[PDB]
Parts: C-alpha cells; structure tokens; sequence
C-alpha cells in the first residue's frame, strides 16, 4: 500500500557478511602412488584383480587426464570436474582389463556375466569407473590368450570380494585385425568412503594464515562454513578432535598444523522492525534491531528488546502508544519520535 | 524454494497473531482497574493480619513473601524468542493496586468511585450476604480474626510441601521446550538424500544433479515447519480459553461476592 | 588350561568416536560387553575383551588367524620391554608356540611373505590391565586401560572408560585367537569375554569423561530409563 | 478480511510450479511424452492437494473460535436481555439495569 | 459414529497405491531388484505418513 498507519511492522532480517577466507591443511606434500598404479604395462585379469589402499599422500587427478585419452569416465557419488578439492577417508583401487563390449556390464544395479561372476558392487556405492582401449599394447598378432574370465559359478558374488579358486575360466582372443567391440580395454574402479571426517588423502591446495575475533569463512580439512574463531578452554583429550552440544552442532575444532582448540561461534543475525506514525501525520521512522547490542551495526539506545535507532529517550512517562518490548513504548511529539517507560495509571 | 509458493507469509502471519494474542491475554486479565490505590501507612484492620500478601518494602523487587515463594518454586537456527510487553514489576503493581482497593473499599471500587468503610463493617456486610446476621460477626470478632490468621499462615507451608502443586504452570514451559527441541533436532535428518548438509552437496555434485537431492530436504523441512505451526495454533486456543476463565474469576470473585456454587471455592464465598 | 566361570559386572566401556562432548546424555549403538554376563576364566567371534592382573610380565602378544597356516597371512603381535611389533606377515605357527627367552623359531617357522609391518611404543606398563580387540570392515581397533586395584579375586565394581589405543588398516580374515607366553613351568590367569551388538546410554561430565552407562536391554527398568533418557 | 484473504491465497496458489517445468497441464501434456509426463503431473497433484488440506484445516480452526464466541453471545442474550444479572461486570460496568 | 468412521477410513487407506505398481510390500520385494524397490516403497511410506 501507499499509506502506512501508525504502528510497528517487521520488514526483513539482517546478517553479518564474512570478511575473508581461511584454509588449513597438513604440512606433508607426499605424492600419491597413482603413477605406480598406472602405466604398469601389465594388468591383472578381470577375475583376479589387485587391491591398493592409498593413504598418507596428496591425491592429484589431472595427472590421470594427462596420462591417457580415456574412452569412458563415469562418476556416481561425486562430480568429475572438482575431484581436486575433496578429502576422502580412504581409497580403494581395482585394476583389470576387460573386453570393450563388456565395459558397461560392471555398474551398480546392473546384471551380466562379468557383473555377477567376476566383481560385484553395492547399491550405495560411491566412486568412479575409468576405461580406455589398449589394443596396441594388449593384443598380440597371433592372439593374447593370457587374459581369462570366469563364466560359471554356483553362486553370485558378494560386493567387494576377490575370488581366485578354480571350465569356468575362458581365454580371450585379441588380435589387431579385430575391430571395436572385441578389443581389450583397461579399466580401473576407484572407491572412496566419504565420512565428513578428517582424512588422509586431501587435495593439492595450500593453507593460509589464521585469524581470530572476526566473522570469516573457514575450511578445516573439509569442515567448511563460516563463523568466528576464538581461543577455547575445553579439555580436549589427545584423541578428541571435534565438539558437539545438546543440539548436535559443531562448537570446537582442533587446528591441524598447530594442535590447538578453537571455539566456533555463529555471526550476528536478527530481525528488523520499523516504527512509524501514519504517513498523513509525518514522514520519519525509527528502526529496531531485535536482540542485538548496538555495537554490531538519539542515534543509539540499548533496551532489552534490542538496539533502537532514531528515537530519543526521556524521563517522563505517559500512556503507551506504540509497544516496543520490555516496558518501553514509543510516541510522536519541535516534533520527533520519543521512547519512554509506560505508565500504569494515575496515583491515588 | 521460491518456486514452491507463499507458505512463509502464512507462517509469519500465524506466529505474529499468536504473539499479539499472548500480550492481549495478560492485558485483559490484569489491567482491570484505572487507579493505582495505595495501602495506608498504619496497617491495623481490626485484628486481621495481611502481611503475608501485601508487598514487602525491604526486598528490592517489591513482592510479597508468597509471591516470592511462587517465583522461586517454578523453574538456534533462525528461531528467536520475543520478550513480553509487561514486566513482572508492572504485574506486581497491578496486583498490589487490586489488594489495596479491596482492603480499603470492598466491592465499591469495581463499580465506580471508591468509598471508605471500616473492615469489620465490610465483613458484617459480607456475612449478611450468606444468610447470617451482623451480631454473629460483632460478638465473635477475635475468634474469626484468629482463625483467618491461622488459615493464611498455613498456605505457605501447604504450597511448599506439595511437590506438584504448580504442575499446570510447569507444563506450558515443558511443552514449549519439547516442541523447540524436536524442531531443531529435525534438521539432521536426510529424507532420502546423500547428506543433510547443503554445503557438502553443493561442493560434491554438478549443479544440474544437485536439485534432485536439494528438493527432498526442502520438502522435509517445509513439512516439519507446518507441523510445528499447527501444533502451536492448537495450543494457543486452549491457553486463550484458560485466560478467559481467569478474567471471569477476577471480575466475579475479587471485585464482588459470588452466589454461584463452587465457582470461588468450596463453601459459602466471602472474598478472594 | 583350566576353565572357570565368573560374572562380568559393569566393565568394558569405551569411547565410540573421536568427538568431544560434555554435560550430555548420549545414546549409541555398537558391539559391547553386556552388563552381568558369564565371562570365562583361563588358567574370537565378533570381538574380544581381555583382562589381566599379573605382574611377572609372563604375558605378551597374541595370535590372530583363520587357517592358522603360513599360506594365508595371519596377524601376529609381539610385545617386549622396549617396543611393540605388529607383523601381518605369513607365519607357520608351531603346535604350542611361545617366546623362547629369545629365539623366534618356536613362535613361527619363517616369514616367506609379508604385507603389513608396524613398530611403536609397547602397550604394557594391585594393577589391572584391560584390552578390547575388535575388527570391522577391514580395520583393527585396540582399546586399553590400566587401573590401580585393591586386593580382589574377582573383577572390581565401578566405572572406567577404555581410551582408544591403536587403529590398523590390516583388512584380513580373523576367526580364532590364542594367547602368547614368554617362558620353566608356571601358572597364570586371565579373563575373556565376548561382545555383541547393544544399545547404550552414555553419560558425560563437564570434563568430557564417561562416568555412567545404561544397558537398554538388561531389564524393564533399564528400558524405561532409555526411553525416558 | 480473513475469509477474503484465505480464498485469494488459495486461488493464487495455482500458478506455482512445485518443481515442474510448467504450471499449466495442457502445454506440458501436449509437448512431453506421457511416460515421463505422468510424474510431472503427479508433482502438481501433490502440490495442490497440500494447499487444499491446509485451507481446510485453517477453516476448522477458525470455526471453533467463532462457535465459542457465538455461545458467549447466546448466554449474554439469555441472561442480560431476558432478565437482570447480578454477576459483576458481565452486562457492562456498573450496577446492571437492562439491555 | 465419528470415531467409527475415522477408524474405518484409516484402515481402508492401506489398500491404495499412491502412484506405485502395487499396494502390497511382499509383491514388490519379490518381483523387483533391491536398487529399484525403494523407488516404489518411498511413495507408500509417504502416503501412509
Ligand atoms: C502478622 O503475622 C506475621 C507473621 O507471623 C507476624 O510477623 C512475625 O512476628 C513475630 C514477632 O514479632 C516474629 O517472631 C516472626 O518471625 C514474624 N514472622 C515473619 C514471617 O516475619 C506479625 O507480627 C503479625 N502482625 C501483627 C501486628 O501481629
Ligand atoms: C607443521 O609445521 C609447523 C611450522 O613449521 C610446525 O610448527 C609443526 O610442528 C608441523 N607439524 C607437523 C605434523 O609436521
Ligand atoms: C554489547 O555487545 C557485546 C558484544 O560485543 C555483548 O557481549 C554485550 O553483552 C552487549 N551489552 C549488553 C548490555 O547487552
Ligand atoms: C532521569 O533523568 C536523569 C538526569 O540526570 C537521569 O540521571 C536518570 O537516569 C533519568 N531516569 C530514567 C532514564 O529513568
Ligand atoms: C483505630 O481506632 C483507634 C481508636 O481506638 C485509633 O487510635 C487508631 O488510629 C485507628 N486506626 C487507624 C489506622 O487510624
Ligand atoms: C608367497 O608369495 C608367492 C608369490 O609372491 C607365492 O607363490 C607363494 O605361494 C607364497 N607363499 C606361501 C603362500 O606360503
Ligand atoms: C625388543 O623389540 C625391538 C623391536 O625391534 C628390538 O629392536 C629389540 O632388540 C627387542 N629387545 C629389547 C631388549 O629391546
Ligand atoms: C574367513 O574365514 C572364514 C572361516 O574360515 C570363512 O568362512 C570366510 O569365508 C572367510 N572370508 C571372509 C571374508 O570372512
Ligand atoms: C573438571 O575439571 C576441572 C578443572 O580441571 C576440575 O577442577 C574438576 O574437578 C573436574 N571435574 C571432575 C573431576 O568431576
């Protein structure tokens, strides 16, 4: 409406914007043995596949991009483009070679002879599958029959297990005269375990300096967010890292590089109310910030309901006109907006 | 969320209505009189001893001993609590005004100007309103005064001894605490998504693939808020009915003498 | 090796995670040692609670394995005065292996193959030493606690937390466990108990130390306590 | 005022999308293939059903209060108009004479 | 009459499909693979809630 009657109205909210960004990460710069996993020139068979537990090293994946022109590159739990910022609790590597037509056989919620009799995945799997042709490397002119695959088994395989006991095994025929749909492709399955917890294999990015008593963003080894970081007094035992309360929210962080306790507090926020007489009366307003001391923003007046701006406090007491809060009222009186303590009635 | 509609305006309007009603309830119950009557400096009322219910000038907050015992015996992510409009001191002043008016005038100050009357004469008038003549009062003044004094004295012990004497007032606080705790604990649910943290979802998936996960959280949180608001409205209705009954009792048992049976206690009503 | 039966009582509570809390009553669900259970007295399944009180230091190390053969890697821990060694190497155990005190021939034939190697400060230090051993999803966890005790034939009554001691990414098959001795004949005694899934209500103090617990499936009163928190 | 604004909100709720490509049935049914259009229809169905449920619940909650006020008015008509009431402050401020 | 009507309606609500392939859990479990059974179970859960 174009006309506002006398009263107090709640318009919007206010929040304190962050100042800067703080990133912390471990000292070490060890490089993960992903190169050793790759370009081995000898990869195990589909039914007999090796494991590898990557840990205590920095994981970089652009080296895989510069390594080979991958044919297939699928990711399920995460997005391929930003693998360089996450930190994963543990890494499991599966490496083998399968026929090109059977690349799509292995996947969650998928059926196939390779899918059920060579390697199985859980429904809630998190990870990626990479594949590319190696015909010029793993295809002998007279046929490379060293690669075998299992076809027959009484029972379907459970997720995340290896079988070697042994005709169920059939040898492959790979020749350069063969075309697409039969040439061998090397495939790698990468499995992570996201736990929103401190982790070994983090990204390549580098930390910064640490500040205090200032609204700021933070990223502590994956613990992201914004707030105010202050010195803490909580008695953390050596295995204690995080902190919680009755409401199950983070309220303390262990600094990785220099082992110390930091209290986290949310930055100031609240509601804004506008006090005004009618438009046909005057054209001035006063503002009330609810539940905030005046340091966080006649000019200022501190009450129990918050911080009042634009009104002048007075000694006298009258009948209430516009209610504000804990016993305070506002009114229009050469002419200005005044605030006072209300009066209960005439003495007698 | 902007695509879902205008549920937030409705939520805000309902909560604001509840708060304004909460202020109006207290205003309607307590702000009956227009004058702030004061008790005389000499407290001699024919033998009756009101010191247990009159305000105590020694202590700073100006409350009667029984009010002190009552006061002592009763014990965020976008959620705020607003302070009530009337402080406790203002309510105490209203109560003191009502007591002074009823002690010094009787039932006259509730119908117009207050008129003086000695306390024994008022008690004779009140006896004459239940079928008992005045000479019964005037010939047994000391016995009646002693009985009243003992009856007043026993109340503090009776309130202190019984543990659940003030359960009705504690239930309101307990229900509000439970509702808020449930509402804030609902934030950690997944509702069939990969995670309950928006930051992790936004930093682990492509923008086109994140909406499918975000919508589930949005729907769950909207449903939780709607349930909380509906429960609040239903409770507010009951509290309003209670406040209306309390206002009726204040007008009929305190500002006058009631003939309705068992409305102002068990027996024949005299005062309150 | 003479059996006996005794009562577990309120023993064997450990910190489930690495998160600090205070002045709260939390509820958790994990494998535990139920209150008041028949634990055995010696003179694997899901996990093991081991308790000992000897002083002569005759006890050191353990044997964990499925086939008990060098063909498959079997976990073998050795503990001596200055260090502790964990070998997931392949070991062919003898009939009744033990420490010679100091050759390792009677412990195992040889280690033809090996995968995991670890060396660190020894675990072991009137006094009672308690240990919780459990493996899950390819991880090994060992919790320990040393507590001064009075003269008492049976287990003490009270509460004491089991702080985490070591985690290992071993990821092998364990089905049976045996006790290693370093010996002249003699006698020794120790307590063994088994863990199964349970739901617990843990109580924390202002300093963040577990002080009380409630077993939600012991009796109706405890179920009421759990549902009322 | 309340009875008008509730209806206006209910009517204006139709143009919302509730997480669908379009907020009109005819266009979305004409363009898309039904085998994936039925889910888009279902989203709109649930979105509108929730609005109807909310409207009905609010109307019930208001009707309870109106009934309470009507009962009070009936009592005041029976007691203050058809007789003289001795209840203090029930039929006005003062000693009641009539109504 | 009101109490009886409410209970009868609540009980009869169990045989609705809520836009799923069936209204019996056992039929859905014993016909479809586990990674797709939840896509149909969640609808039933939401309707009954
Ligand atoms: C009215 O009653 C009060 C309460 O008993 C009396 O105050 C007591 O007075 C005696 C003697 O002066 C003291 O021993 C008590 O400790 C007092 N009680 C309290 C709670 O302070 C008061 O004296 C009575 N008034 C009159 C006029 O007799
Ligand atoms: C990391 O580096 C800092 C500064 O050089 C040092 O104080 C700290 O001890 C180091 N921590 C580790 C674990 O290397
Ligand atoms: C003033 O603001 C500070 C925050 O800087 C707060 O700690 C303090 O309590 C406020 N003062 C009052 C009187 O509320
Ligand atoms: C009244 O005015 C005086 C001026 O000196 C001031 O000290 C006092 O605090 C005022 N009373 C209030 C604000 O209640
Ligand atoms: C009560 O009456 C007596 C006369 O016997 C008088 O002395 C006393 O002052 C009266 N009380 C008051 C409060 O004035
Ligand atoms: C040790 O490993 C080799 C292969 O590296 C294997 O041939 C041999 O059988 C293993 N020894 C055992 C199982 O005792
Ligand atoms: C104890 O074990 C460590 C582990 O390597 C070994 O170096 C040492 O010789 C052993 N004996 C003593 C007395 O430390
Ligand atoms: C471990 O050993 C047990 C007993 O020999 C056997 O049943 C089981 O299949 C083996 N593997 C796993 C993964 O448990
Ligand atoms: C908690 O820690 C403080 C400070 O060390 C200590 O004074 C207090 O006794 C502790 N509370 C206990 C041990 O219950």
């Amino acid at each position: 409406s174009f006309t506002v009657e006398k009263g107090i109205y709640q318009t919007s909210n206010f929040r304190v914007q962050p100042t800067e960004s703080i990133v912390r990460f471990p000292n070490i710069t060890n490089l993960c043995p992903f190169h050793e996993v790759f370009n081995a020139t000898t990869f195990a068979s589909v039914y007999a596949w090796n494991r590898k537990r990557i840990s205590n090293c920095v994981a970089d994946y652009s080296v895989i991009y510069n390594f080979a022109p991958f044919f297939a590159f699928k990711c399920y739990g995460v997005s391929p483009t930003k693998l360089n910022d996450l930190c994963f609790t543990n890494v499991y590597a599966d490496s083998f070679v399968i026929r090109g037509n059977e690349v799509s056989q292995i996947a969650p919620g998928q059926t196939g002879n390779i899918a059920d009799y060579n390697y199985k995945l859980p429904d809630d799997f998190t990870g990626c599958v990479i594949a590319w042709n190696s015909n010029k490397l793993d295809s002998k002119p007279s046929g490379n029959y060293n690669y075998l695959y299992r076809l027959f088994r009484k029972s379907k395989l459970k997720p995340f297990e290896r079988d070697i006991s042994t005709s169920p095994l059939q040898s492959y025929g790979f020749r350069p005269t063969y075309g697409v749909g039969h040439q061998p492709y090397r495939v790698v399955v990468l499995s992570f375990e996201l736990l929103h917890a401190p982790a070994t294999v983090c990204g390549p990015k580098k930390s910064t300096n640490l500040v205090k008593n200032k609204c700021v963003n933070f990223n502590f080894n994956g613990l992201t967010g914004t707030g105010v970081l202050t010195e803490s007094n909580k008695k953390f035992l050596p295995f204690q890292q995080f902190g919680r309360d009755i409401a199950d929210t983070t309220d303390a962080v262990r600094d990785p590089q220099t082992l110390e306790i930091l209290d986290i507090t949310p930055c100031s926020f609240g509601g804004v109310s506008v006090i005004t007489p009618g438009t046909n009366t005057s054209n001035q307003v006063a503002v009330l910030y609810q539940g905030v001391n005046c340091t966080e923003v006649s000019n200022v007046f501190q009450t129990r309901a918050g911080c009042l701006i634009g009104a002048e406090y007075v000694n006298n007491s009258y009948e209430c006109d516009i209610p504000i809060g804990a016993g305070i009222c506002a009114s229009y009186q050469s002419q200005s907006i005044i605030a006072y303590t209300m009066s209960l009635g005439a003495e007698n | 969320l902007l695509q879902y509609g205008s549920f937030c305006t409705q939520l805000k309007r309902a909560l604001t209505g509840i708060a304004v009603e909460q202020d109006k309830n207290t205003q309607e119950v307590f702000a009956q009189v227009k004058q702030i009557y004061k008790t005389p400096p000499i407290k001699y009322f024919g033998g009756f001893n009101f010191s247990q219910i009159l305000p105590d000038p020694s202590k700073p907050s100006k409350r009667s001993p029984i009010e002190d015992l009552l006061f002592n015996k009763v014990t965020f992510n976008g959620l705020t609590v607003l302070p009530p409009l009337l402080t406790d001191e203002m309510i105490a002043q209203y109560t003191s005004a009502l007591l002074a008016g009823t002690i010094t005038s009787g039932w006259t100050f509730g119908a117009g100007p207050a008129l003086q009357i000695p306390f024994p004469m008022q008690m004779a008038y009140r006896f004459n309103g239940i079928g008992v003549t005045q000479n019964v009062l005037y010939e047994n003044q000391k016995l009646i005064a002693n009985q009243f004094n003992s009856a007043i004295g026993k109340i503090q012990d009776s309130l202190s001894s019984t543990p659940s004497a003030l359960g009705k007032l504690q239930d309101v606080v307990n229900h509000n605490a439970q509702a808020l705790n449930t509402l804030v604990k609902q934030l950690s649910s997944k509702f069939g998504a990969i995670s309950s943290v928006l930051n992790d979802i936004l930093s682990r998936l492509d923008p086109p693939e994140a909406e499918v996960q975000i919508d589930r959280l949005i729907t769950g949180r909207l449903q939780s808020l709607q349930t909380y608001v509906t429960q609040q409205l239903i409770r507010a209705a009951e509290i309003r009915a209670s406040a209306n009954l309390a206002a009726t009792k204040m007008s009929e048992c305190v500002l006058g003498q009631s003939k309705r049976v068992d409305f102002c206690g068990k027996g024949y009503h005299l005062m309150s | 090796r003479t059996q006996s039966y005794t009562n577990s009582f309120t023993r064997g509570v450990y910190y489930p995670d690495k998160v600090f809390r205070s002045s709260v009553l939390h509820s958790t669900q994990d494998l535990f040692l139920p209150f008041f259970s028949n634990v055995t007295w010696f003179h694997f399944n899901d996990g093991v609670y081991f308790a000992s009180t000897e002083k002569s230091n005759i006890i050191r190390g353990w044997i964990f394995g499925t086939t008990l053969d060098s063909k498959t890697q079997s976990l073998l821990i050795v503990n001596n005065a200055t260090n502790v060694v964990i070998k997931v190497c392949e070991f062919q155990f003898c009939n009744d292996p033990f420490l010679d005190v100091e050759s390792e021939f009677r412990v195992y034939s040889s280690a033809n193959n090996c995968t995991f190697e670890y060396v660190s400060q020894p675990f072991l230090m009137k006094n009672l030493r308690e240990f919780v051993f459990k493996n899950i999803d390819g991880y090994f966890k060992i919790y320990s606690k040393h507590t001064p005790i009075n003269l008492e034939r049976d287990l003490p009554q009270g509460f004491s937390a089991l702080e985490p001691l070591v985690d290992l990414p071993i990821g092998i098959n364990i089905t049976r466990f045996q006790t290693l001795l370093a010996l002249t004949a003699g006698a020794a005694a120790y307590y063994v108990g088994y863990l199964q899934p349970r739901t617990f209500l843990l109580k924390y103090n202002e300093n963040g130390t577990i002080t009380d617990a409630v077993d939600c499936a012991l009796d109706p009163l405890s179920e009421t306590k759990c549902t009322l928190k």
